[PDB]
């Protein structure tokens, strides 16, 4: 039941839950909006 | 070159006064927070007490203990002062109002900050006492935890600029001010800054009612003199610090003919007066934390925030291909 | 675009002054051959000039110095 | 209005960071005849020293 | 011989360094190439140079 | 002469293809394209 | 990034694709590669039961195992896979569809 | 060029002289604490971090994604290496 | 783009599989749920496994090393020589890890970042044997030793176990240093690196009168960081101390890893260089000077490990010996001493490490082993009479190659040496088997037996000590093979 | 004459790391010390080297030896942490029990 | 003639180094070796590597020897020694070293003498080059991270080596 345990962790850990998520979208933008993009130009 | 020395001195007086001038404001701003008038009857207005207050200490006997360390004793403080007065050399007030145009001045920068702590450590050991070595040890360490998010921060503003001078970190502002998409690097910079100056709420030097005793409790005369200028010198610096990074240094809050007016000089003063009235209002709103409660907040906070805001910055900027 | 602006002007002024800087240099350094034809006079085997390197190709005089571009 | 004695150290330290600034800067553009340039480069250095040159030996 | 130069411009002695490579690239015998091995470290130390120019000096120490 | 195998002539068949990257150019090529 | 494949030694079975995009190489696994990949992430998933159980961790052992074997067993598999594509593995199947396609 | 620095100097030269002045005027009328050792080499690394930021940080235009995700697998090593510090203590005073 | 990294499959894996077991190490070992269990054991089977997979996927992609060679050239160079080195790394490490677990249930080692900094350090020696300029051979060189340093240290309450820790760090850098400053030296009289640059640069000169000095002191130095590495006389007297002081799983994997990653090292840098015989002088006088010192010193050792350390100096002696004559059969045969030697050694280090759980110290203590354990004292004494090179044992090639050059390279005092020295040598090899057999003293020791993975092991080497020279072809065509891969 | 200052100041650094190393018998932090000072000569060369070729080699050498000299002396005072604590003192007579 | 003032200043403060008595002051002289040698690196153009030598060998590294050497309150007796006696082994070594290696770049790098004339005028200038400058940061930063990654990484993992010994050899938790 994975789903709690990241509440009770984000309730307990705000700071480390922002951190992982602002980190998060800054790898995600690269890995997979920048493909995105460079296909789309191509086209 | 023979009109350096009149530039450098341009530079240097004014800024003593102005630190002198800032322990007065301080005093004045915390005693009409408390419904006091603070420091009045020297002078008018007590604008005098500063002049007062150098000189009794000039005439103040000096006591260099018996310890058999007396030159590092009295170079401590020269050293702390130095460094405290040789940032002011790549700071720019104005287009073409500096000294030193460095292409690395931030990276100075975080050299001159990353030197500041000998000056503390070493009074602590030459000064002969076990309180002011514990002391001194923690005050530095202090410091060393809060410049690794200082530097993370100024890497983020850098991949925003894309440069080491400071002259085009302000001129790359002029779109927009850094702190309105950086807002909370800007709060992160403020408490760095707050915990790197040894300032409430992060101010053990000063909790000697805490039994916690300060690296600078066996100095005496000018040696606590230059101490105290030092530390005053670096609470205007990282009031620049944060004026340069997030506010648009010299440039005015919006770009119309109404603001463009009135010199950038005078917008610099401005926004650098505005966060040191800050550095006041938080000393009076707040206690202070334990030694442990803040090296937590610097290793366990502030640095994974930081570096978070590097990869998020540079991997958007990047993506959408925004960079310098 | 301004940093271009700025670096497509140096681009249109470049050859006027690289031209004058090449007339320069090789009035200066006719200068320098006579000096050296006259100071080796009398040197049996000697040779006004006389490329060090095999391939014949030009290179500036070299100066000694470790960086003098920074100063 | 009390509070205007607090704004008087306040305004002298921000007049120091003004003179801070400004008093470098005139000392600077009345030896040199123009005010400091920012980003003085390897460029701008060969021009001078060329103009010097080219203006004297004129 | 990396060819990077220390301010971003292909360095100073890559051509020489280059064009002894390519010699050694088909020549069986070294001693084939040693005009342009010799010419690479000239670019590198100007040994050759600053010698011919230290007598030039020598003479005319001499010669006042 | 081992250094004439195929095997020993790596950067000779590398360098040219980035002959054209920045930091490594002769000035004049960034005057002309 | 100017990038070359060019291997150091040729391949000895006809090439046929000398740079086989990634979902190209996944999508040419055989039922070889899969037994492969298998194999590996079961051995793993077993030694890691095997060994955890002394310290009490049997099922978190058997996780990280089984992370290892599986990272291990693709590896392997797009190995065998874009070998046999770029000719440098014995290639008769991938030929075949490429004769045919 | 480094001619910014020759007016560093002179600034080191005076701000020794005025520091001289002020502190000569007035000659006129047992325990070893691992934690320190510890925050020192804490320090220690994330100083070479932002070190190593620097050229990166002004470099972004020209290395494009290989530099970003190159300097994203550098992280990730020291990142591994500081949550290996916060789950061993080294980053608790108490 | 993905394509080009299959050249670093095994090093991607081998790395990321460390990380995976970092990770599982520290979460569960501070964990209250589990009462804090020991990972050792556990992380150490894991470890046993990735360094098994990776050996897989490097063995199996032996073409696909050599992709994408323009590309990676500027870092590394992968081809047949490499491919054999890193494989026999590789077995060498699963061999030193699988001889670990009775040490780590027993003793109660409880760190399992002891085998994380040695799959760390594997993978620097990975990278040593790849490397291809001075920048990477220093960087993957300093990897492996700072794990090293740390290791040799891991038993911290321990006077031996720090006192040996501290006399490695230092030595060990005083020689990088130096090693770095003839890497400077060469970079600034030749304006290069990488190791092709190198060789044409200095290949048909050596020194002809007007030689650079630079270059000269440049290979002086590096040959002396180099020579501390692989213990040769006199940058030795730090190997004795450190193998004794360290725990003996450390001794066990210093005394065989390292060995294989500097020689593939050496034999790349210098062989594959050009200079004239001076650093080959070289080689031929620390050979001589090992030999004679590590005889002497064995001889008058009383304790197993100290015997075992300056055994392993007098054998890199003979090693070098083929590196110095200089020939295609020279680099043959010290292949093939490196290898037997590996499996000697450890066979002696699992024979070791079996009597350390009765805290086996001194020679005297293996008395009546012969009759408190029969086969385990024959076992010892195979290994002990392969050790002083009797036929038809698999020692005995070293033996034989060492006379075989110094008789063709024309020397004859070399041969009185090699003559003397086996005969000490000889001599303090059975005195432990005299130990073991023929006296008789009033107190036994009787040693616990040994756990299965260190029989399996032992019964393997064994067999292969006695009856390698019945079936020794592929070794043979093996090296032979890698001798050429280096030149052509 | 620039070149043959610069790299006698290197080499007055590594002659003087070799002095450390020979004059300290009895203290072996200045033994470290010296080592230290023998890696940042090296570093100096690279860096004068570098730029008196003008080449970069030299130059990503030496941030990675700055990063070889951070690693190699936190491990080392490491290490001479553990020995202090467990002898109580850093005196070399109480680090000499392996011989022979 | 600034060569000699440094090199002067770097000699004495590295006899220093190796000869104060208390160690202390011995990491305290070793901080001015690495001013003096940023110094060095200014003069030699490359101003991000003075500005990192202060930042890591000053701030970083040389803090750490400050802070042990401090908190182990040596006492002079357990190190100290009378050196009068390595005067010859001292002189032999150093003598050798100095002729052999203070000189090693003369025959390769022959010194060009100043002569009495102005040798300044026959410096080419090339305006190529001078369009757009790049920093010493911005050259680096264009090689670390594309065309040599895998050192860069390798470093990285050499400074995860140092934190797991770092731990695991000192630390007792609370
Ligand atoms: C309670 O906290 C406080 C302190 O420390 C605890 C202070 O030091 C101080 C005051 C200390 C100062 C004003 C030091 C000021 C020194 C300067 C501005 C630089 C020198 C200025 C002077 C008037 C001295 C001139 C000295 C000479 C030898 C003449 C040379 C021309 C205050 C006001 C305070 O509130």
């Amino acid at each position: 039941p994975v789903m709690e345990k990241l509440r009770m962790f984000v309730a307990q850990e705000p700071v480390v839950a922002a951190s992982c998520l602002i980190g998060g979208v800054g790898l995600f933008l690269p890995a997979v909006v920048r493909p995105i993009l460079d296909s789309l130009e191509a086209s | 070159y023979i009109a350096v020395p009149a530039e450098i001195l341009g530079i240097i007086l004014p800024l003593l006064l102005g630190v002198a001038f800032l322990v007065l404001a301080e005093r004045k701003v915390m005693a009409f927070v408390q419904r006091r008038k603070g420091p009045d009857v020297v002078g008018s207005f007590g604008l005098l007490q500063p002049l007062a207050d150098g000189l009794k200490l000039i005439l103040k006997e000096p006591i260099s203990p018996s310890s058999a360390n007396f030159f590092l004793f009295r170079m401590a403080p020269v050293a702390t002062f130095m460094l405290s007065l040789v940032a002011w050399a790549v700071v720019p007030f104005d287009y073409g109002m500096v000294l030193s145009d460095l292409n690395i001045g931030l990276l100075y920068l975080f050299a001159i900050s990353s030197l500041g702590v000998y000056g503390i450590i070493i009074a602590g050991r030459s000064s002969n006492s076990k309180y002011a070595f514990l002391g001194a040890l923690r005050s530095a360490a202090q410091m060393v935890s809060y410049e690794v998010s200082i530097g993370l921060i100024l890497i983020t503003v850098l991949i925003c600029v894309g440069s080491c001078n400071l002259s085009e970190i302000v001129m790359a502002q002029k779109q927009i001010w850094f702190g309105i998409p950086l807002f909370p690097v800007l709060v992160m910079f403020f408490i760095s800054c707050l915990a790197e100056t040894n300032r409430a709420p992060f101010d053990l030097p000063e909790a000697e009612a805490e039994l916690v005793a300060g690296y600078n409790v066996e100095y005496s005369s000018m040696g606590f003199a230059l101490f105290f200028l030092g530390e005053y010198a670096n609470m205007i610096l990282m009031s620049g610090l944060c004026t340069l990074f997030f506010l648009g240094g010299w440039l005015p809050i919006l770009d119309l003919p109404i603001f463009k007016k009135i010199p950038g000089s005078i917008w610099f003063s401005i926004k650098v007066l505005f966060f040191l009235f800050l550095y006041i209002w938080v000393r009076a709103a707040f206690p202070r934390y334990r030694y442990d409660q803040l090296m937590g907040l610097g290793w366990k906070v502030f640095l994974p925030l930081s570096l978070a805001w590097v990869v998020s910055v540079s991997g958007l900027l990047v993506t959408f291909q925004w960079l310098p | 675009a301004l940093k271009e602006e700025k670096y497509a002007a140096r681009r249109t002024i470049l050859p006027i002054l690289q031209a004058e800087e090449d007339e320069r240099f090789v009035s200066e350094w006719k200068k320098y051959l006579e000096y050296e034809a006259d100071v080796m006079k009398d040197v049996p085997g000697w040779k006004v000039g006389e490329n060090v390197y095999n391939s014949g190709r030009w290179m500036p005089p070299a100066t000694g110095e470790l960086r003098p571009d920074v100063w | 209005l009390v509070w205007l004695e607090a704004m008087l150290p306040l305004g002298i330290i921000g007049g120091m960071l003004c003179i801070m600034g400004n008093s470098q800067y005139y000392i600077h553009k009345a030896y040199h005849g123009r005010p400091k340039h920012i980003g003085h480069d390897e460029w701008d250095v060969a021009m001078e020293r060329r103009d010097k040159k080219v203006v004297e030996k004129a | 011989a990396s060819g990077w130069g220390i301010t971003g411009n292909k360095g100073r002695c890559y051509d020489f360094w280059m064009d002894f490579s390519e010699c050694m690239s088909h020549c069986r015998e070294p001693k084939d190439c040693t005009l342009l091995r010799e010419d690479y470290l000239e670019c590198l130390h100007h040994s050759k140079e600053f010698q011919r120019r230290n007598r030039i000096y020598k003479e005319e120490q001499r010669k006042l | 002469g081992f250094w004439t195998f195929e095997r020993h002539n790596a950067q000779l068949r590398w360098d040219p293809q980035i002959s054209q990257v920045a930091g490594r150019r002769d000035p004049y090529d960034d005057l002309l394209e | 990034m100017n990038t070359d494949i060019t291997a150091l030694e040729k391949a000895q079975y006809p090439v046929v694709d000398r740079n086989p995009a990634f979902t190209k190489v996944v999508g040419n696994f055989s039922t070889l590669d899969y037994l492969r990949f298998s194999t590996i992430t079961g051995i793993s998933v077993t030694v890691g039961y095997l060994s955890g159980i002394k310290p009490g961790i049997k099922g978190p052992s058997m996780v990280t195992g089984g992370l290892i074997g599986l990272m291990g067993g693709f590896m392997y598999a797009y190995q065998n896979s874009a070998g046999r594509l770029m000719g440098f593995f014995p290639n008769d199947g991938e030929v075949a569809s490429y004769q045919k396609r | 060029m480094m001619l910014e620095f020759a007016p560093i100097f002179i600034y080191l030269v005076i701000s020794l002289l005025v520091s001289l002045i002020l502190l000569g005027v007035p000659f006129l009328f047992s325990r070893f604490d691992i934690r320190f050792y510890l925050v020192s080499i804490l320090f220690l690394i994330f100083d070479l971090e932002v070190t190593f930021f620097f050229p990166w940080a002004v470099s972004l235009n020209k290395i494009d994604l290989f530099g970003f995700w190159s300097m994203m697998a550098f992280l990730f090593i020291l990142t591994i290496g500081f949550l290996y510090e916060w789950k061993r203590g080294a980053l608790d005073w108490e | 783009m993905f394509n080009l990294f299959l050249a670093v499959f095994p090093e991607i894996f081998i790395i990321n599989a460390t990380f995976i077991l970092l990770i599982h190490g520290v979460v569960f070992s501070t964990s209250k749920k589990y009462d804090y269990p020991p990972l050792a054991s556990n992380v150490g089977w894991l470890g046993l496994l990735s360094v098994l997979i990776t050996l897989l996927l490097l063995a199996a992609g032996a073409p696909l090393l050599t992709i994408a060679h323009l590309f990676w050239n500027n870092l590394f160079r992968r081809d047949n020589f490499t491919y054999f080195c890193q494989i026999f790394l590789l077995l060498s490490t699963a061999g030193t890890i699988s001889m670990c677990f009775d040490f780590f249930d027993q003793e109660r080692f409880d760190a399992f970042e002891f085998i994380v900094l040695i799959l760390l350090s594997t993978c620097g020696m990975l990278f040593m044997i790849s490397a291809y300029d001075l920048i990477a051979m220093y960087l993957a060189i300093e990897l492996q030793s700072l794990c090293f340093y740390v290791i040799a240290a891991s038993k911290r309450k321990s006077e031996f176990s720090t006192e040996a820790g501290l006399k490695y760090l230092i030595l060990g850098a005083f020689s990088s240093g130096i090693l770095l400053f003839g890497c400077s030296m060469i970079y600034g009289s030749t304006g290069a690196t990488h190791f092709d640059q190198l060789a044409k640069i200095l290949t048909g000169y050596e020194i002809t009168g007007a030689r650079s000095s630079g270059i000269f002191m440049g290979i002086l130095f590096i040959a002396v960081g180099f020579l501390f590495k692989i213990t040769a006389v006199p940058f030795h007297m730090w190997a004795p101390d450190i193998y004794e002081g360290s725990p003996t799983p450390v001794t066990a994997f210093l005394s065989i890893a390292p060995k294989i990653s500097i020689f593939a090292n050496i034999l790349r840098v210098f062989i594959y260089g050009s200079y004239g015989a001076t650093l080959q002088q070289i080689f031929f006088f620390c050979s001589i000077a090992s030999m004679i010192l590590g005889a002497l010193a064995a001889m008058a050792q009383t304790k197993v490990k100290r015997l075992l350390a300056y055994s392993s100096i007098g054998h890199v002696g003979y090693i070098c010996i083929g590196f110095s004559c200089g020939t295609i059969e020279g680099i043959q045969s010290l292949l093939i001493g490196i290898f037997i030697y590996a499996l000697m050694t450890m066979d002696a280090f699992a024979i070791v490490l079996a009597l350390r759980q009765t805290r086996v110290k001194y020679i005297a203590d293996l008395g009546a082993l012969a009759k408190t354990n029969p086969i385990l004292a024959i076992t010892f004494s195979i290994t002990m009479f392969s050790y002083a090179g009797i036929p038809p044992l698999a020692g005995f090639c070293s033996k034989f190659y060492l006379f075989f050059a110094a008789l063709g390279c024309g020397a004859y005092f070399l041969a009185l040496v090699g003559v003397v020295t086996s005969v000490i040598g000889c001599f303090y090899y059975i005195r432990l088997v005299k130990r073991m057999f023929f006296d008789t003293p009033r107190t036994w020791i009787l040693y616990e037996p040994m756990d299965r993975n260190k029989s399996l092991l032992l019964a393997m080497t064994s067999f292969f000590i006695t009856l390698f020279l019945l079936y020794p072809s592929p070794l043979f065509s093996v090296t032979h093979q890698m001798a050429l891969s280096l030149y052509l | 004459m620039d070149l043959i200052k610069y790299f006698t100041f290197s080499m007055i650094i590594f002659i003087l790391g070799i002095w450390g190393i020979l004059l300290n018998r009895r203290n072996i932090l200045i033994m470290l010390m010296s080592i230290e000072l023998m890696l940042l000569a090296v570093n100096l060369n690279f860096l004068v080297f570098s730029v008196s070729l003008d080449d970069m080699m030299g130059q990503v050498f030496a941030l990675l030896v700055l990063t070889v000299a951070a690693a190699e002396s936190a491990i080392g005072l490491a290490i001479f942490v553990i020995t202090f604590r467990v002898r109580g003192t850093i005196a070399v007579e109480f680090i000499n029990s392996i011989q022979g | 003639m600034i060569l000699s003032v440094l090199s002067s200043l770097a000699l004495v403060s590295g006899l220093m180094v190796v000869r104060a008595k208390n160690p202390v002051h011995s990491v305290l002289f070793f901080i001015l070796v690495f001013c003096d040698t940023s110094g060095l690196l200014l003069l030699l153009g490359l101003d991000f590597f003075a500005m990192i030598f202060l930042v890591v060998y000053i701030g970083a590294i040389a803090v750490l020897f400050l802070f042990v050497v401090m908190m182990f309150h040596i006492q002079i007796a357990e190190i100290h020694e009378e050196v009068l006696r390595y005067l010859p082994v001292s002189g032999i070594i150093g003598l050798i070293f100095w002729w052999e290696m203070f000189f090693i770049l003369d025959n390769e790098s022959i010194p060009l003498l100043p002569t009495q004339r102005n040798t300044t005028s026959l410096r080419y200038t090339v305006y190529a080059g001078k369009v757009r400058s790049w920093t010493n940061l911005e050259t680096l930063g264009n090689l670390l991270y594309t065309y040599y990654f895998v050192w860069f990484l390798v470093s990285s993992l050499i400074l995860l080596v140092a934190m797991i010994g770092a731990i695991v050899l000192t630390m007792h938790r609370t």
